């Protein structure tokens, strides 16, 4: 009740819970956008829940490529969902 | 400018929050990301 | 997905011949041996790479968006 | 990651010289140069020309490991003879060589027809 | 005139068959290399990418535009951008081209490196220009569109060499050969019953005196004589290929007498 989350930029208050990976590739939805190139542990989905508890998704360690697609859906239940495809 | 793409009719959407994710007539909950204007440069190795 | 623009091997460019390859075939009724003797690729790298060539470009074309 | 840049082969880094000239102790009159950034292209040329010149005690060249751009060559010759020289020798020897064969290339290229 | 001597059989603007004579086997082997890795050229070594909604990857793309055979027959009036004293690159040291395609037609729209069009200036050098050989001035074939599709470039080509990167090769190929009739006996013949039956007699053992059955081995001989064949690719006339291997191969045991001499 009254607890969601949601994707956005976090920039650290009152929980400053983040990660090193940078997160300047990150778009203010929350997504990085396609053609941006990615790789170290760089900040790939931004989500937070709530001040702000860090719960981002940050591209595998070992690899690196470029966003190839970011779809944004729903399910069945309504839920807002996230894929982004590295290349 | 444009924020999303449509899975479908390509009509290039883009709302806020609250708007669900649907598109103008082709209620496609689907939409991608599109492409950033920020030019990749590449290697042509 | 489309014609390799060089022979891996060698570097021969073999980008060029694909349609013609094609060509020599259809409209010609060569055979691929023939067809690629006749398009000057003469040692067998060159050749494996057209005689094996899969155009599968042609199959993603065939998709809306 | 790991790869080092393909320039690395022809390209000389800091620090480095062309040619690491040394005095070969288990042998008198020897020297062993080190080239950087070159290849059996250099070597086997150099080496072989230099086995052409009869003051030449020993000549002989090896890379140690493929991965990296460099040779080394070992030059013994008789007493009063600077294997430098040798080397010098050889080169200008060779660079003559291609010198006359490039016109002989350039003179048999007009003849043709085409 | 005295030393390694040329005799050319066939020519044509793609490959010289030559046989090369009075020569160490280094010297016709080093030259041999050369032509494969060391003969500078141009080639497009830079690609941004504004717009692809092709069936490709830019990475993809980016790379076969990389091994288009790009014109190079004025390279050494270019410089390498890493000696060149400009910011990145400028029109001293490269040459910039453009690639916009719109699939406009309903049947597959094809895109050729005829399409390329440079946008930088050559200063009066022949350099740039998309190599074409095939009978319909289109080129190598780059992409293919659908209806709807684009594709928005900007190359960048720069001068480079084989070592670096297999598309700055002059080169195609290097038939190369010696005693086609072996003679010095450098190689050991496998075979079932026969030798001689079983293995093919190559080109060259025509331009050459087979061996006499009771003459002993001749234990003096070197190898001299070797029947080569240099294939162009196109970003340089064939003639030049040879021409200019001898060329850097020369530029470099003198890179090498300056140094004991500045040394
Ligand atoms: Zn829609
Ligand atoms: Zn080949
Ligand atoms: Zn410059």
């Amino acid at each position: 009740m009254s607890i969601t989350e949601t994707f956005e930029k976090p920039q650290r208050t009152n929980t400053l819970r983040m990660k090193h990976g940078t997160y300047d590739k990150l778009d203010d939805d929350g997504l990085i956008a396609p053609g941006v190139r990615v790789s170290g542990e760089d900040v790939i989905i931004g989500k937070t829940t709530p001040s702000k508890r860090d719960a981002s998704t940050p591209l595998r360690s070992t690899e690196n490529g470029i966003v190839d697609q970011v779809l944004v859906t729903t399910n069945q239940d309504g839920l807002k969902f996230v894929k982004v495809r590295v290349r | 400018t444009l924020k999303y793409i449509c899975a479908e009719c390509s009509s290039k959407l883009s709302l806020s929050r609250t708007d669900a994710v649907r598109c103008k007539d082709c209620g496609h909950r689907i939409l991608l990301k599109a492409r950033t204007k920020r030019l990749v440069q590449f290697e042509a190795r | 997905m489309i014609v390799p623009v060089r022979c891996f091997s060698c570097g021969k460019v073999v980008g060029d011949k694909w349609e013609s390859y094609l060509n020599l075939l259809q409209e010609d009724e060569l055979d691929e041996g023939t067809a690629l003797s006749r398009l000057g690729l003469k040692r067998y790298c060159c050749r494996r790479m057209i005689l094996t060539h899969v155009d599968l470009i042609e199959k993603f074309l065939r998709y809306n968006p | 990651m790991n790869a080092p840049d393909r320039f690395e082969l022809f390209l000389l880094g800091e620090g480095e010289s062309k040619l690491k000239i040394d005095p070969d102790t288990k042998a008198p009159n020897a020297v062993v140069i080190t080239f950087e950034k070159e290849d059996h292209t250099l070597g086997n040329l150099i080496r072989a020309e230099l086995l052409n010149d009869r003051k030449v005690l020993f000549a002989a060249y090896k890379v140690e490991h493929p991965f990296f751009a460099r040779f080394k060559l070992r030059i013994q010759t008789t007493e009063g003879y600077d294997p430098k020289d040798a080397l010098k020798n050889a080169c200008n020897s060779i660079i003559n060589k291609l010198g006359a064969l490039k016109t002989n290339f350039e003179t048999e290229w007009n003849l043709q027809t085409l | 005139e005295e030393g390694p001597q040329v005799k050319i059989r066939e020519a044509s603007k793609d490959n010289v068959d030559f046989i090369l004579s009075n020569v160490d086997l280094a010297m016709a082997n080093s030259l041999r290399r050369v032509m494969i890795a060391e003969i500078p050229t141009l080639a497009i070594d830079s690609v941004e990418v504004e717009t692809n909604t092709t069936v490709l990857a830019d990475e993809f793309i980016a790379h076969r535009l990389g091994l288009i055979p790009l014109q190079s027959m004025d390279i050494e009036q270019l410089e390498y951008s890493r000696d060149c004293f400009c910011e990145d690159h400028c029109d001293k040291c490269s040459v910039v081209l453009t690639l916009q395609a719109f699939g406009e037609s309903e049947s597959t729209t094809n895109v050729y490196s005829k399409d390329l069009v440079i946008v930088s200036n050559l200063m009066g050098r022949n350099i740039g220009h998309p190599i074409i050989q095939d009978k319909e001035g289109n080129g190598v074939l780059i992409c293919k569109l659908r209806k709807g599709q684009e594709l928005k470039l900007t190359c960048v080509a720069k001068k480079g060499i084989a070592k670096e990167h297999a598309k700055w090769g002059p080169a195609a190929a290097i038939e190369f050969e010696y005693d086609p009739w072996n003679k010095l006996k450098h190689t050991d013949y496998w075979y079932e019953q026969d030798s001689a039956k079983e293995w093919p007699q190559s080109k060259n053992c025509e331009y050459e005196d087979p061996p006499n059955e009771g003459d002993p081995f001749d234990y003096k001989a070197q190898a001299d004589t070797f029947y080569m064949n240099v294939e162009s690719v196109g970003s340089i006339p064939v003639d030049q290929v040879v021409v200019r291997g001898i060329d850097t191969l020369q530029k470099k045991v003198a890179s090498i007498l300056l140094a004991l001499t500045q040394m």
